[PDB]
RNA sequence: AAUGGCUGAAAGCCUCUCAAGCCAGAAUUUCGUCUAGAUGAAUACUUUGUCUUUUUCUUGUUACUUUAGUACAAUUGAAAAUUAUAUACGUUGUAUUUAUUAUCUCGUGUAUUACUCUAUCAAAAGGGUAGUGAAUACUGAGUUAACAAAUUAAAGCAUAA
RNA sequence: UGUCGGCUCUUCCUAUCCAUUUCAAGCAGAAUUGAAAAAAGGUAUGAUUGUUCACCAUUUAAUAGGGAACGUGAGCUGGGU
RNA sequence: AUAAACAUACUUUGAAUCGGCCAAGUCUGGUAAGCAGGACUGGCGAUGCGGGAUGAACCGAACGUCGAGAUAAAGUGCCAAA
């Protein structure tokens, strides 16, 4: 019907050369090329929406999502840090995430 | 430490891996380079080694010390009954090598050719090329054939005819024919396809392909010998009589 | 780089308490400038910090940082062979900027780090006193050169995309 | 050191026309046409009117300018100017390289094809081998006198190289070249007109 | 031959910094990499400052009788004589800068009208071209 | 959402390693890439310098069994694939899936010749190279080391240019006529209400 | 390649070039030829024409058999070359994902399309011709919305190749 | 961790003995000498000695130097120790 | 001057150990050694963690189970966070 989200790529977890911290996920929002355009998205809602092929005899939903918030930037290139209710699965690296326009401050 | 004395290595590394082929017939890996300023012609044939004999020939070379009464040389007889052209195929030069575009076949196909498409003839329905022959003259199939000719004349660079032998003319117990692709070397692609179209269902004799006193290349499969040791496979030196556990091995 | 005007005096039996030592020291900050000042007094007048006392350390700013001047810098640098005195010329609008040019130039051309150079003096020379073969060509009144092979200028990091659309071009600018 | 502007020019004479299309100079003269591509990414070639004499009037020139650039890359301004100067001379009064044959005992016979686009060198130092050096396009070989040939052409690079090809085909091997002074040497280089 | 040069009097356009998309005039060339630009502070607002050449773009206008180290009092006088502001606004760069200022003050409703109108006009203009 | 589209990079006028670094990063970001004309890429150094580098590469070969050893592909599209693979994670599912989204072809094959082409400003040769630094095309180096299909690509590219030359000529005629018909509508008396909005926002 | 040379600057002369540009030159290198060989292609026959998994028959494969579920033709993505780029302009300043004014109905014709389908000529074409529908502009008007709702699984072996 | 040599066999290095291409000489020719490219191909038969080594008699275009657990003993041999 | 009351002074009983090795703005024997032997200190042994791709000793810093932040050594084309 309409587009009310921006594709953010799940770049990876906040990590070092040899360690990795899955509590914080690093997203690359589309159209944000510098850390100075990041302040708008601090505090916004982010959802990792994924599809599961359920069985007919199962009542589990076919579409599930994990919700979280953008909390801080990460570097001078518009990469942000996000925290989710449950840590994102590392099989979703490179997949797209929805960045919504709420909680709105306009 | 260095080997005390030097010698050439035994065997050739140009023929490794040393594995037996599966088919009896050997496909030529390449054809003579095409020249576009000559009449179309065939650049290959297919024969059966009858055997060897020996001849005496007069020497015509000058400034030679060979006897004037002739020199005894061995010869090999290769029986070559005329082959039947059953179709032709066009090839296109792509960035991965020659790619066959389409193949056009004749109306009448011999049962020797059809046997090549099965692995148990007597248990087969023997309906190879049956639909192709049945509707050969249909207007829908005629237009498809003409398009195939036109497609080759536009987007092809190599034309080869599909010719097979007549096994009823040789004492071989085999009845299934041997099929070979003989490349046409000659003028443009337009007059190469015209040459191949006129060759459909006709018989090509070995004199039309080869001339007199012509040096040619022969491709065939060598006589099988089974499992063999290193003395016969490569030619290494046999070990002294004193050797424990055997003589005919590399030390 | 920054300028500082530093004064001090020594109060001991060897130096009369009426001699005032001045300098104009280039340093990133006033702590470094004082340290440079105290090394000069110790290495030239046998004056040590414990036996002396500082008077002033105040910044010096360019009077008109909008006029282009030809700066001549006299300096000595230590190499593998020994110690040499070198004269270099730079064009700039501020004294501190030209000295920053000298340090970067010496570190690249002579591979000499900062802690091997002592800036003896820096004055302003005339238009025709410039001897640098490259710098002399921009001193005249009719300097004119077309800047070619330009890379297009991005207004800010906001518009810096990794992959663009269409073809890329330079500019005769 | 780097030069802000290193510039050179060549003078276009009366009966010569030049068109420059992205460092592709095509000089046309009474003796024919000549083309050359100067694929240097730091030169600027264009035609203009400039006073070359201390007091003379403006005459058409081809200006080859190179702005800021080190001495290694600034060396091509005069190289390109001299090439264009040679191309102008080659289409007004073409080049000519005269060659002479030197031998001690074995005479050398030169067989020049009717078109002149090739030469044959026979009996060089008594050798049975025969050299049939060919020539580049626009280079013609003719025999002037006894033991003397010359090459005519509009391109000095092709005329000189063809001369070098003839000499390089007659090199003495495994012998003292200070004693065996045999070969075909360029006596002198001059203009046809 | 090259048409635009880095010289004294050449009007340049600032591309980055606090004074991006503002006009400026070169008044002195320091070296091959740096120039002094004093696009009249009383007119354009760019103060007399040293800028690397990588952060400006040359225009086709050169102010006449501009000498090395021309004062801001006299530079303003010559800047308005050639009407650089008037002429620059008629160039492709001048209209490109003006358009960006116009677009940046468009709300959602204004963008809604343009998309509706432009789609109809473009489609209508396509209908008016016959296919024979 | 999902990225079902293909990013087509025209490898003409680009540097081999700088193209590979950007692509190998975005391949890990879920993007699908096709690098057409992976034979027109440029590398630093003359042909003699590049051939010496190839000879060093060709030396690396398992002594006891060369068929196990390093395979030295000569095709420029395989030259780029080797470069991109070196910038991707090794021996894990993440790096295998990333490399499954990349393709070069020596020219522009049937589906990708009518797609929108992209450029990498970081990898452009005109930006990262001194103009007098001698370069080599991957195709020219490929032929010198045994790439047999150099003139097949040249023939296929020559046909592609002549087909696009008349498609662009025909499309230009249509666009010129459409632009005129748009000028009659914009200047039409009845369209004043719509045009006034367009001019007010700088669209006319 | 070593080397020997041509033209030619730097450096008004000279110079094979620690410059641009070229030539000749090895038991050299690469094609060409020989052996093995990966992903492949063409044709012949058997099929199938939105799609799969789990069972199951056979030495095995494919077609096949049964119960369901699922989608339904129609706006999708191309200048080339150069970059010291003939002149002029610098056309500034957000690539992909991601550019349609909610749904349905009512109203008449024209025009347009890298749109769909049919026929034909062609064709390893974002092809030509004729027709048809779809979408859009000229260009309308009206109804309705309030809670709700808005991808494959499981079993078989009769026949045929 | 089976400790010498030889037999057998493969591969590698170049500080090249031969063959290929070059330059220099106190290079007239012939025979040579110094050096560069180049390790793809070749580099032997025997008397005495366990010998590596050595020294002789030949033949050859040359009869180069070395490595690989001083290559190589569930490969041999066992002359040396 | 500064610090010091879970300070200071200890008493008794007893374990293990006395093959050590490394670094260096140090030294001696040796041509020299990843050699032999020393003066002072810090280490490894007994010690993981972040970095130097890998490493007993180098650099940062010493460890109960965790969350959020500023950092150290050192880094910021991709592998690899910047």
């Amino acid at each position: 019907k309409c587009r009310l989200h921006v594709n953010a790529v799940f770049m990876g977890f906040q990590r070092a050369q040899r360690n990795q911290y899955p509590n914080v996920a690093l997203l690359q929002i589309s159209g944000v090329n510098t850390k100075e355009d990041t302040p708008f998205y601090i505090g916004k809602r982010v959802a990792y929406v994924y599809k599961v092929n359920v069985k007919k005899g199962s009542n589990k939903p076919a579409i599930r999502a994990i919700f979280g918030k953008i909390v801080a930037p990460h570097g001078n290139h518009g990469v942000v840090k996000a925290r989710f209710l449950h840590n994102l699965p590392p099989k979703a690296m490179g997949q797209n995430l929805k960045v919504f326009l709420y909680p709105s401050n306009i | 430490s260095h080997r005390k004395f030097e010698a050439p290595r035994h065997g050739s590394l140009a023929f490794h891996p040393r594995k037996r082929v599966h088919k009896v017939r050997a496909t030529v890996s390449a054809f003579p380079k095409d020249n576009a300023a000559e009449k179309p012609h065939l650049t290959g044939f297919l024969g059966f080694k009858a055997g060897m004999t020996h001849v005496i020939r007069e020497v015509k070379r000058t400034n030679t010390k060979l006897p004037k009464d002739g020199v005894l040389e061995p010869v090999t007889i290769i029986e070559t009954p005329p082959m039947v052209v059953a179709g032709f195929v066009g090839y296109k030069k792509t960035t991965t090598g020659l790619k066959p575009i389409t193949a056009v076949f004749a109306e009448h196909i011999a049962d020797e050719f059809k046997r090549r498409y099965t692995k148990k003839w007597y248990k087969n329905t023997k309906n190879q090329f049956a639909v192709h022959t049945e509707k050969y003259n249909d207007v829908k199939a005629k237009s498809k054939r003409e398009r195939q000719i036109r497609l080759i004349k536009n987007r092809c660079d190599v034309v080869r005819v599909i010719a097979h032998t007549q096994m009823a003319l040789v004492p071989l117990k085999q009845k299934k024919a041997e099929v070979m692709e003989i490349q046409i070397n000659g003028g443009s692609i337009a007059e190469k396809v015209d040459f191949a179209v006129s060759l459909l269902e006709k018989q090509i004799s070995v004199n039309s392909v080869f001339g007199t006193d012509e040096c040619i290349d022969v491709c065939s499969v060598t006589k099988g010998h089974g499992y063999n040791g290193v003395i016969k496979r490569f030619g290494v030196r046999h070990l002294p009589r004193k050797t424990h556990r055997g003589l005919r091995k590399v030390a | 780089m920054k300028e500082y005007y530093i004064t001090a005096r020594c109060t001991d039996k060897a130096h009369n308490p009426n001699e005032i030592f001045r300098s104009r020291v280039f340093a990133p900050n006033y702590v470094v400038a004082k340290s440079k000042f105290w090394m000069m007094l110790k290495k030239q007048h046998k004056v040590k910090k414990i036996n002396a006392e500082l008077l002033q350390c105040q910044p010096i700013f360019e009077k008109n940082p909008t006029v282009v001047k030809n700066y001549q810098i006299f300096l000595r640098y230590v190499s593998a062979g020994g110690i040499h005195n070198i004269t270099k010329q730079y064009r700039d609008v501020t004294r501190v900027g030209a000295v920053r040019q000298m340090y970067n130039d010496l570190a690249s051309q002579y591979r000499t780090r900062q802690d091997k150079i002592q800036l003896i003096s820096i004055t302003t020379v005339g238009d025709k006193a410039v001897k640098n073969p490259v710098l002399h060509q921009f001193v005249g009144h009719h300097v004119k050169f077309p800047m070619v092979h330009c890379k297009p200028v991005i207004a800010s990091k906001r518009f810096n995309l990794p992959i663009k659309a269409g073809k890329l071009t330079t500019k005769l600018c | 050191p780097r030069l802000l502007k290193k510039t050179e020019h060549v003078v276009i004479p009366e009966g010569v026309n030049i068109e420059i299309n992205r460092k592709n100079i095509k000089v046309t003269g009474p003796r024919g046409s000549l083309t050359r591509e100067f694929q240097h990414p730091k030169v600027d070639i264009y035609a203009s009117k400039l006073v070359v004499k201390k007091e003379g009037p403006k005459e058409n020139v081809v200006v080859i300018d190179m702005w800021y650039g080190n001495r290694r890359d600034s060396a091509v301004v005069r190289t390109i100017a001299s090439h264009i100067k040679n191309m102008i001379t080659g289409v007004t009064k073409g080049y000519q390289y005269k060659m002479r044959v030197v031998y001690a005992h074995f005479p050398v016979t030169l067989v020049i094809a009717d078109d002149g686009k090739s030469i044959q060198v026979q009996n060089f130092l008594g050798e049975k081998r025969t050299r049939h050096i060919e020539m580049y396009d626009g280079v013609v070989v003719k025999k002037l006198g006894k033991d003397e040939i010359c090459l005519e052409g509009n391109d000095v690079e092709k005329v000189s190289q063809s001369a070098a090809n003839i000499h390089a085909a007659n090199l003495v091997r495994n012998k003292d070249i200070r004693q065996f002074l045999d070969g075909v040497y360029v006596s002198e280089k001059c203009l046809i007109e | 031959v090259f048409s635009r040069f880095v010289e004294v009097g050449r009007v340049v356009l600032m591309k980055t910094g606090p004074f991006a998309s503002k006009l400026a005039v070169i008044v002195e060339i320091l070296d091959h990499n740096r120039v002094l630009v004093d696009g009249p502070q009383a007119i354009t607002g760019v103060p007399r400052q040293v800028v690397n050449l990588n952060t400006i773009s040359l225009t086709s206008f050169v102010v006449n009788k501009v000498t090395r180290g021309m004062t801001h009092k006299k530079l303003c006088l010559r800047f308005t004589q050639d009407a650089i502001i008037k002429r620059f606004n008629k160039t492709a760069t001048g209209k490109a800068i003006e358009k960006r200022i116009l677009r940046e003050k468009m709300t959602d409703f204004d963008k809604f009208q343009v998309s509706i109108i432009n789609r109809k006009i473009n489609a209508a203009a396509k209908i008016a071209v016959s296919k024979k | 959402s999902t990225n079902n589209k293909v990013t087509v990079i025209d490898c003409h006028g680009h540097v081999l390693g700088r193209v590979a670094s950007v692509v190998a990063k975005h391949l890990l970001l879920g993007q699908k890439f096709v690098l057409v004309r992976c034979e027109d890429l440029q590398v630093c150094g003359t042909l003699k310098m590049r051939l010496v580098q190839w000879e060093l590469y060709q030396r690396k070969r398992v002594n006891t069994n060369p068929t196990r050893g390093a395979f030295h592909h000569r095709s420029p599209a395989d030259m780029v694939r080797k470069a991109v693979r070196g910038m991707l994670p090794k021996n894990n599912y993440r790096g295998k899936l990333a490399l499954k989204n990349l393709k070069c072809f020596e020219g522009c094959p049937a589906p990708y010749d009518k797609m929108k082409k992209s450029s990498i400003p970081e990898a452009a040769a005109i930006y990262s190279f001194n103009p007098t630094r001698k370069r080599t095309l991957l195709g020219e180096l490929g032929t010198a080391v045994g790439w047999k299909y150099a003139d097949v690509v040249a023939k296929n590219e020559a046909e592609r240019k002549e087909r696009a030359a008349k498609w662009y000529a025909a499309k230009q005629l249509k666009q010129k006529a459409v632009a005129e018909a748009k000028e009659k509508i914009l200047a039409d008396e009845k369209y004043k209400a719509k045009v006034a909005i367009l001019k007010k926002f700088g669209y006319a």
